[PDB]
């Protein structure tokens, strides 16, 4: 059969299932976990590099949760821009009991600047969609305002 | 006597000595003595220490001393570990839960080896407990004061540049050697951990707080060789760690240099032959004139010429990492590979 | 960070072997399943690859099922055959089963040494070539000379007399030729193995697009396609042409590289920095994975039928650790030794 | 001769003869 990672599988699917209740990052035990395996995650997503006119040559709507493949969505690049504007979302419901430590605070701000630089590193106009991301975000922080 | 007949005041009636303190004082084939005082709580049921080492003479300390003879952390890890700062029996966490260094600092220490002494067995005083555990620790108290007395005249021998070698370890070493000892000077653990070159002994978990953290530097015609010493306070059953970096051309650092940690291998890991008889307090300075001896040769046998060579190795490189030789043979005196 | 503290003089012992500790040789089993390291110590550890590479992987299972005192000196070369494990130590080759290095009894089949100018050195054999079409084995090392030896038999019938300083490689590439072998001297060359003799000699140091007189004249690394070679070391990472002898390509990176192997159409090398190198035949830089260790000395790709799902590509160097890539962008673990 | 007087051998054979043969880098006995 073809080598497969399991322990990245298993830890990318637990951040998965972080990010589906954005409660339960607030106890110590969970956030260590969402800590270590959100730098690992990032970590590989630094260290593999695309750098990718491939594109130049049906819908799948949910997540493919299989171990199986768990390559070629890193090979990828849109399941990289679901990813981290998946954490970017988080990181913007997170900014608005409920408290949060200044060192939590100073890791979301370094891995805010890291994210934004992993989307400019995207081969197709990653500085413009990161500014639609900046301002889509803006404007959400002024939408949830109202409510 | 006749007291033994018998929020801040709770802290300090919690923290009860009993009137009643018991002192034994050793002496040891050096004209110096050991006072201990081993005081009660009755409170909290722990027994603490107080020490104290002085010796016939003056007794001229060099700066580099310092924490040797400190009576603060001179017992502090005859087991492995024990620390001196945590209490014992975690009844005692839960009963000042319920309401310290300071207080360690105030009172003594609180160790596990005195407290088997007592006869307190924490997973009532029992002599059987305190049995053997008397004879095993007055022996370590015999050659641990030894050691750092031994320590002591050593440090105030290399803060004059010179390396105290005995008569009995010539054997160990050739007879010339050209690089020498310009400082030595002790540094502070974040000092130790803000150096560049030191991020693995940290990683591994041998930079804890308790220990002393010692800077060399080695020179000959413009080459530097600094070497960071890490000795916990079981010298002579632990060794000191040795980390190095030559700034001799650019920065031969362990990361991009093989032969550094050829001679941190020749220092660290080979220790057992600078050893020499059952007393063997001469174990630092055995590795830091070994270390002369490693900077001797990897200055000299180097292929290009600012060091003339003038070893007798017969062969310069061997196996896939290109070694020089670093072991010395003594009857025949000469260099061969590990 | 400081996870496991040792307290005690035997695991602060061993905390410092382990922190001195550098790997040189990699071996795969006749079967996927199993890794052989070799040791700085003359160690042997051996690795289930397919227990680690499971789904159900526990933390102890990155971690020697066997490991074992083999040699006197460090251990410069293994190599595997269809049933033995051949290890090349002190000065001598040991011959090991699969089947009996993972029991309890762990005893040693034969022990061949080669003759020697009997100098007062006792030289190292840094490369092991394993040769099929006729049961052969060739030594190299300090000695300067090549020696076949018989599988069958204990005994050496061909002794080749090239080189001027000691051999680091060997290669293999099934033609008239058939076998390179690079030294500190600083030249690849072919020796036809019917008429014992050498037939070409390529010098690299003394073509001018190739020299960095900096480090020196020693080529570490070989490999073949049959019609091409790949030498890197001190010079540089060079493609040479075969039958014409002439550097066609130049691979345009600083740190000595001390492995190299042909890919699918790709050139991996691994070396003094910390990142396994991939390279376009071109000559292009595809990429760098970072790795654990500050440098490399070994790769090894696991391409084994009969266990498809232990095929990853494993790198050792100065570090008591293994690399293993399930992909070519990333490491999945590493095996502690 | 002036070097290896005594106040990787020195003498060898009856008549305790100094090493004087040079090889190109120590010296042996002839």
């Amino acid at each position: 059969s073809i080598p497969i990672d399991y322990n990245l599988y298993r830890k990318f699917w637990s951040l998965q299932d972080y990010f589906r209740n954005p409660v339960q990052c607030y106890e110590k035990i969970s956030w260590k976990t969402f800590l270590k395996y959100s730098e690992e995650v990032l970590a590989v997503f630094k260290s593999y590099k695309l750098d990718d006119k491939m594109e130049e040559l049906v819908y799948f709507a949910k997540f493919l949760t299989s171990e199986k493949l768990m390559d070629l969505q890193l090979s990828d690049s849109n399941f990289r821009r679901h990813i981290l504007l998946q954490y970017l979302i988080l990181f913007q419901y997170l900014k608005g009991n409920y408290v949060l430590t200044d060192e939590q605070s100073l890791w979301i701000e370094d891995t805010t600047k890291s994210v934004y630089q992993l989307l400019s590193e995207n081969p197709p106009d990653g500085e413009r969609f990161s500014k639609m991301v900046e301002h889509i975000l803006n404007t959400e922080e002024n939408w949830n305002s109202w409510k | 006597v006749d007291e033994a007949k018998a929020l801040d005041d709770k802290r300090k009636e919690m923290l009860k000595r009993h009137p009643l303190s018991v002192m034994l004082d050793l002496k040891c084939k050096d004209d110096s003595v050991l006072h201990l005082t081993f005081y009660y709580l009755m409170n909290l049921n722990i027994m603490t220490v107080k020490a104290k080492v002085t010796t016939a003479m003056e007794l001229i300390t060099p700066i580099s001393a310092g924490d040797l003879l400190s009576p603060d952390s001179v017992l502090s890890c005859l087991y492995p570990g024990d620390h001196g700062k945590k209490t014992p029996n975690p009844a005692n966490q839960y009963q000042f839960d319920k309401v310290l260094s300071d207080y360690v600092l105030e009172l003594g220490h609180p160790y596990l080896w005195v407290q088997k002494l007592g006869g307190l067995h924490f997973p009532i005083a029992d002599h059987s407990l305190s049995a053997s555990h008397m004879e095993t620790t007055m022996k370590l108290l015999k050659t641990r004061v030894q050691s750092r007395l031994a320590l002591h005249k050593q440090f105030a021998s290399l803060e004059h540049g010179i390396v105290p070698v005995t008569s009995d370890c010539q054997y160990l070493f050739p007879a010339k050697v050209v690089s020498r000892l310009v400082k030595w000077v002790t540094i502070a653990h974040e000092d130790y951990m803000e150096l560049h070159f030191t991020k693995d002994i940290v990683d591994a978990g041998l930079a804890g707080d308790t220990n002393l953290y010692y800077m060399a530097l080695i020179e000959r015609g413009t080459a530097k060789l600094q070497a960071a010493v890490v000795l916990n306070p079981g010298y002579s059953s632990i060794p000191p760690i040795f980390q190095l970096c030559l700034n001799w051309k650019g920065e031969k650092t362990n990361s991009n240099d093989d032969n550094i940690r050829a001679m941190e291998g020749e220092v660290n890991v080979c220790y057992k032959e600078l050893c020499g008889p059952w007393p063997s307090h001469q174990l630092l300075t055995n590795q830091l004139q070994r270390l002369c001896v490693l900077l001797d040769v990897y200055l000299e046998t180097e292929s290009h010429k600012e060091f003339p060579q003038e070893k007798m190795c017969l062969r310069l490189f061997r196996g896939p990492s290109r070694m020089k030789p670093f072991k010395y043979n003594h009857p025949q005196g000469f260099f061969s590979h590990r | 960070v400081p996870l496991a503290v040792p307290l005690g003089q035997t695991e602060v012992f061993q905390a410092l072997q382990r922190l001195h500790m550098t790997i040189f040789s990699q071996s795969v089993s006749p079967c996927g399943k199993f890794l052989a390291a070799g040791n700085n110590y003359g160690q042997i550890a051996i690795f289930s690859l397919s227990s680690a590479l499971s789904s159900e992987a526990k933390e102890e299972s990155k971690k020697p099922v066997v490991t074992f005192q083999a040699h006197d000196g460090p251990v410069y070369s293994m190599v595997s055959t269809d049933r033995h494990l051949l290890s090349a130590g002190d000065g001598e080759v040991k011959a090991w089963l699969w089947a009996e290095m993972l029991k309890k009894g762990c005893k040693e089949l034969w022990r061949r040494q080669p003759p020697y100018r009997t100098s007062l050195e006792v030289p190292e054999i840094n490369a092991l070539l394993l040769v099929p079409k006729e049961n052969s084995l060739i030594l190299a090392g300090g000695d300067c000379q090549l020696h076949t030896m018989d599988l069958e038999t204990g005994t050496f019938t061909r002794v080749l007399r090239g080189h001027t300083d000691y051999i680091h490689c060997l290669a293999l590439r099934e033609r008239s030729p058939e076998v390179l072998s690079g030294g500190e001297d600083g030249a690849v060359r072919l020796w036809d193995l019917r008429t014992a003799k050498e037939v070409q000699t390529i010098e690299v140091y003394k073509h001018e697009e190739c020299s960095r007189p900096h480090n020196g004249r020693w080529i570490g690394c070989l490999a073949t396609d049959s019609d091409w070679m790949v030498c890197g070391g001190g010079p540089a990472l060079t493609l040479w042409h075969l039958r014409s002898s002439t550097p066609t390509t130049i691979f345009p990176i600083r740190a000595p590289q001390k492995h190299v192997t042909f890919y699918q159409d790709l050139i991996l090398s691994a070396g003094q920095g910390r990142c396994v190198n991939q390279w376009q035949l071109s000559g292009e830089l595809k990429a760098q994975v970072p790795g654990s260790s500050p440098g490399l000395l070994s790769l090894s790709l696991n391409q084994q039928p009969a266990a498809p799902e232990c095929k990853v590509l494993t790198a050792a160097g100065n570090s008591c650790r293994v690399d293993v890539f399930t992909n070519l962008g990333y490491r999945a673990f590493s095996l502690s030794f």
